[PDB]
């Protein structure tokens, strides 16, 4: 019963507005949700999670509970509409991870990406050496298109945890139409 | 449906680049890069003869379209009925697209903006004071949008083409032009736009100079490139001076609907000469008599009365009148906009009243501090 | 208050209709009177601001409760120049 306080980002980007994957990547990315609670439910009961969005404004529409039925009341009507917003996305969720109580459980982030960015790479890099010295890991699981091939996640996974980090992964879009079991197929065996 | 846009697809050199595209936005079904690019392929300048035969695929679009915002939908529906310029299919058109719509943006403002685009055909009197009112109505709790103001004031100005109203493009022009900071066009229209603004703007009812428009810093460019006559008689106007050579300047310059509301800015000049005399005054011993009324406003002996009770009833003086002397008291004066004599004078008289409430004070305080103890 | 002091009001309006504040101040440097309290109107503007949204000061004072006058009145003990008349008022004529 691993201790962590794994804290879902939703993707209510405008770009996730379309049907390229399976009915609506809305939903794709919901039952993804339902997966990784029920993941993290079975891997400790203890460890609770919340909810935060890279919409207009991060949002906590959650507060950080180990019940998913406010999760699965807010991951309907999420208005997927709005610009990515990512570099601050860092910031709130860890500062929401600093609102927690018991700080011997990890500051566990997973990061849903399905659109375009437009990050500069200092502030990034800043973000690195920050989580560097914050004890933070975080798993970002791309979605949709973005500058093809994604771009800055790569840099940023990369200069998160250089030197025996191996906590933070970055699990890139696949992109082809494909099931969303097939898609975290992967990221439940590991990160 | 595929093959329906192969056969328009193929449209001549080069510019089948982005018809191989749009052979592929389909395909992998994103409807975002599909958004800016029917953007692109409706914004391109042209004759546009593809948009009236690409508007059933566009059809075919809103059939699995289905979340995007209709933002796009005007942005193709301003080339669109463009091309077709009937008001008989494409009212019809209107109401389809008004009733097809129910996206969580306000998109009836849109609709009720289009309604006011095809009633730049005709009808500016029909069902104008009726449906221009819900607009804004519907206009709630995010005016950000901008888009929505500007399409709502383009019809609120062709309202004030509804001759009988002029207060009207004054008011809300000064949103207009309180949203928009750059004009974001060929600036040729910025000048007779804010030209008609000092005309139509100028020819309004309580307004008289109102300075902050003539200190608008983002139309001084214009006040520099329009005929300066109307920004010297506009200061001739701040400077409410009655002052007969630039009056009769702008009667020179600017002849329509300035004779037939001649009489009338002339009136109101009479009566703004009274709250710039009590303003030169310094306010103590102000109490005015009739002569220097009836040599500034210029108007005879039994017309002072009218003029001042004019004020009176708008409100623009809060005084009180004796007649033996035809003294006219002062108890008001108009707040006007602070320059820098009047900086200094605000800071050196705010002073001037500070020190002696201090030095009146710590003589009260030390003189009864001890009984106090 | 700041910046960023307009949405708490901005969320909890959804929990009180008019969602009042109160600005305090924990260091008693001041010699005014201190729990200000603003509410937060809108006075939307001749030069055409689309809706500024501004806080507004209602006035504010410290009341009195049964109870809380036998709390505070014991838990002061302190200072009592007053003899209510003539001069409990002078202290505050030099205030």
């Amino acid at each position: 019963m691993v201790l962590e306080s794994t804290m879902v980002c939703v993707d209510n980007s405008e770009y996730m507005r379309n049907g390229d994957f399976l009915p609506t990547r809305l939903q794709a990315q919901q039952d993804a949700v339902n997966i990784v609670c029920h993941s993290k439910t079975r891997s400790n009961p203890e460890n609770n999670v919340g909810l935060i969005t890279l919409a207009n404004d991060c949002e906590v529409l959650t507060t950080l509970t180990p019940d998913t039925g406010r999760i699965l009341s807010k991951l309907h009507t999420v208005q997927p509409k709005g610009k990515i917003t990512f570099c601050t996305g860092i910031r709130v969720a860890h500062l929401a991870l600093k609102h927690r109580q018991g700080k011997n459980h990890k500051m566990r982030i997973i990061a849903f990406v399905g659109s375009p960015v437009e990050d500069n790479e200092k502030d990034l890099v800043k973000l690195a050496k920050r989580l560097k010295k914050e004890k933070v890991n975080v798993d970002i699981i791309n979605f949709g298109e973005e500058e093809v091939n994604t771009e800055k996640l790569t840099a940023f996974v990369n200069t998160l945890n250089g030197k025996d980090g191996t906590g933070s992964h970055l699990v890139t879009v696949p992109p082809g139409p494909s099931l969303a079991d097939a898609l975290i197929s992967s990221p439940i065996l590991a990160g | 449906v595929p093959g329906f846009l192969q056969q328009s697809q193929n449209s001549g050199p080069g510019q089948p680049a982005v018809w191989h595209r749009l052979e592929e936005l389909y395909t992998k079904k994103l409807w975002h890069q599909l958004t800016l690019q029917v953007l692109d392929f409706v914004q391109d300048p042209c004759f546009a003869q593809g948009d009236g035969l690409i508007k059933l695929y566009e059809n075919f679009i809103s059939e699995f379209e289905h979340r995007v915002n209709p933002l796009s939908l005007v942005e193709i529906i301003l080339h669109v009925v463009r091309q077709m310029t009937d008001p008989n299919v494409a009212l019809t058109f209107l109401e389809k697209t008004r009733e097809k719509v129910k996206s969580s943006d306000e998109a009836v403002i849109l609709c009720k903006t289009a309604i006011g685009a095809l009633k730049l055909n005709i009808g500016d009197l029909q069902v104008t004071k009726e449906t221009i009112e819900d607009v804004e109505e519907m206009l709630n709790n995010l005016p950000g949008v901008t888009s929505v103001h500007s399409r709502f004031y383009d019809l609120s100005s062709k309202y004030y083409q509804t001759i009988g109203n002029h207060a009207s493009y004054y008011k809300d022009a000064l949103r207009f032009l309180g949203c928009v900071d750059i004009k974001d066009l060929p600036v040729s229209e910025q000048q007779e736009r804010a030209f008609t603004l000092g005309l139509a703007g100028l020819l309004g009812e309580g307004v008289f100079n109102f300075g902050e428009l003539l200190m608008h810093p983002v139309l001084e460019s214009l006040r520099n490139t329009d005929r300066q006559w109307l920004i010297d008689t506009l200061y001739a106007f701040n400077s409410g001076n009655v002052e007969r050579f630039q009056t009769l300047k702008t009667a020179w310059g600017q002849q329509p609907d300035l004779a037939a509301n001649e009489a009338q800015l002339l009136r109101k000049i009479q009566l703004l000469c009274l709250m710039e005399m009590t303003f030169t005054r310094p306010a103590n011993h102000r109490q005015l008599t009739f002569e220097e009324i009836a040599k500034s406003a210029k108007i005879t002996v039994n017309e002072v009365e009218l003029l001042v009770m004019k004020a009176l009833s708008v409100g623009l003086v809060k005084g009180s009148i004796d007649e033996v002397d035809k003294r006219v008291h002062m108890t008001w004066v108009q707040p006007r906009v602070l320059d820098l004599q009047q900086i200094k004078g605000m800071k050196d008289r705010l002073e001037f009243w500070c020190t002696d409430v201090k030095s009146m004070e710590m003589l009260v305080e030390h003189q009864a501090h001890d009984i106090l103890t | 208050l700041h910046k960023n002091d307009i949405a708490i009001n901005e969320l909890m309006k959804r929990y009180c209709p008019n969602s009042v504040l109160v600005i305090i101040d924990v260091k008693p440097k001041d010699l005014g009177l201190p729990t200000e309290a603003y509410i937060s109107v809108e006075e939307v503007h001749d030069d055409g601001t689309p809706t500024s949204k501004t806080f507004e000061h209602v006035t504010s004072e410290i009341g009195a409760e049964e109870a809380e006058e036998v709390g505070v009145e014991h838990l002061l003990r302190d200072i009592k120049d007053t003899t209510v008349g003539t001069l409990s008022q002078r202290i505050t004529n030099q205030v």
